[PDB]
């Protein structure tokens, strides 16, 4: 933002907004599938109690 | 590097809008400069660089035009603003002005 | 004078305060093309070399 | 600026005349100046170039050996030194400024108001 | 990197990276799912032993 114009500033932002976002994806679905593990552990526990 | 003003005298009234174009023989690039002569008197310069007139010249007056042929125009200038016109070139040496166009009516 | 291309010259900046606006605006440059930064933020971005 | 030539009138086909040329206002060092002259009766066309120090002349056809320009900023004015002249350069004859040297140097152009010359 | 200078092959490398990071990923991911479907197979396996 401080070197460069909107016009071409638009073009560097647009790969970085890319990336992150990918970054960010893969983080919530790799949490989805690890909470589902231990909800059935947790399911266990509460039958063994 | 020879000009060349190959319209010769026209007849445009006091009103109307007149078109004048100036070649070259290679290429010239914001180089140029037209003058307007009276009878018998100093060549007055119009316009700086193919496209900014100089100070006392007014917006009627344009200048534009690129690679080779280049063109002034007069929008409605005025009852009086009929003599002959000259393009000049910068580009190197020295400054030829070709050859000249009248306006009667 | 400056230098043919084959020994282009040379030189280096140290502390300094460098001015960047005043030496836009003299209008008598054939090309003047900045490629990673904008002309406008000079004036303002400190550099290392 | 302003510009003021002088050493007009009327000559002899074989004598020599000083056309000189004052300059003020812009500075005349750092800038280029030439010659152009009129037949009355015809369009325009130039005469002789110099350098901002004379180095380097260049001249036009059927003026070559009968004309040196020069220039001198330590009295800032210019020459032609027309020289065994002819009967057929009668004319009117102007000096002008080419323009630039450096960067800075900020182009702007003029033109004299003449300077007439008659043989016999 | 043959018919193009290198200059021009980044753009047209950065297209099969791209492609190719997503389809490593897209496997990577079912798998992920197949594999905790085949632990509560083993998981019941274990039980029933």
């Amino acid at each position: 933002l401080s070197r460069l114009d909107p016009p071409e500033a638009e073009v560097q932002i647009d790969r970085l907004i890319t990336g992150r976002l990918q970054s960010l994806q893969t983080y919530v679905t790799q949490q989805l599938i690890r909470a589902a593990e231990i909800r059935a552990s947790a399911n266990l526990a509460a039958t063994k109690m | 590097i020879r000009m060349t003003q190959s319209p010769p005298t026209l007849s445009l009234s006091p009103g109307e809008r007149a078109t004048l174009s100036c070649r070259a023989s290679q290429s010239v690039t914001n180089y140029l400069v037209w003058y307007q002569q009276k009878p018998g008197q100093a060549p007055r310069l119009l316009i700086y660089d193919t496209f900014n007139r100089a100070t006392g010249i007014p917006a009627r007056f344009s200048g534009s035009g690129s690679g080779t042929d280049f063109t002034l125009t007069i929008s409605s200038l005025e009852p009086e603003d009929f003599a002959v016109y000259y393009c000049q070139q910068r580009s190197n040496w020295p400054p030829t002005f070709g050859q000249g166009t009248k306006v009667d009516i | 004078r400056f230098a043919s291309v084959y020994a282009w010259n040379r030189k280096r900046i140290s502390n300094c305060v460098a001015d960047y606006s005043v030496l836009y605006n003299s209008a008598s440059f054939s090309t003047f093309k900045c490629y990673g930064v904008s002309p406008t933020k000079l004036n303002d971005l400190c550099f290392t070399n | 600026v302003q510009l003021v030539e002088s050493g007009g009138g009327v000559v002899q086909p074989g004598t020599s005349l000083r056309l000189s040329c004052a300059a003020s206002g812009f500075s005349f060092s750092h800038y280029v100046m030439y010659w152009v002259r009129q037949a009355p009766g015809k369009g325009l066309d130039w005469v002789a170039i110099i350098s901002f120090d004379g180095s380097s002349q260049y001249y036009a056809d059927s003026v070559k050996g009968r004309f040196t320009i020069s220039r001198d900023n330590s009295k800032d004015t210019l020459y032609l030194q027309m020289h065994s002249l002819r009967p057929e350069d009668t004319a009117v004859y102007y000096c002008a400024i080419h323009g630039g040297t450096y960067y800075y140097d900020k182009n702007i152009l003029a033109w004299g108001q003449g300077t007439l010359v008659t043989v016999s």
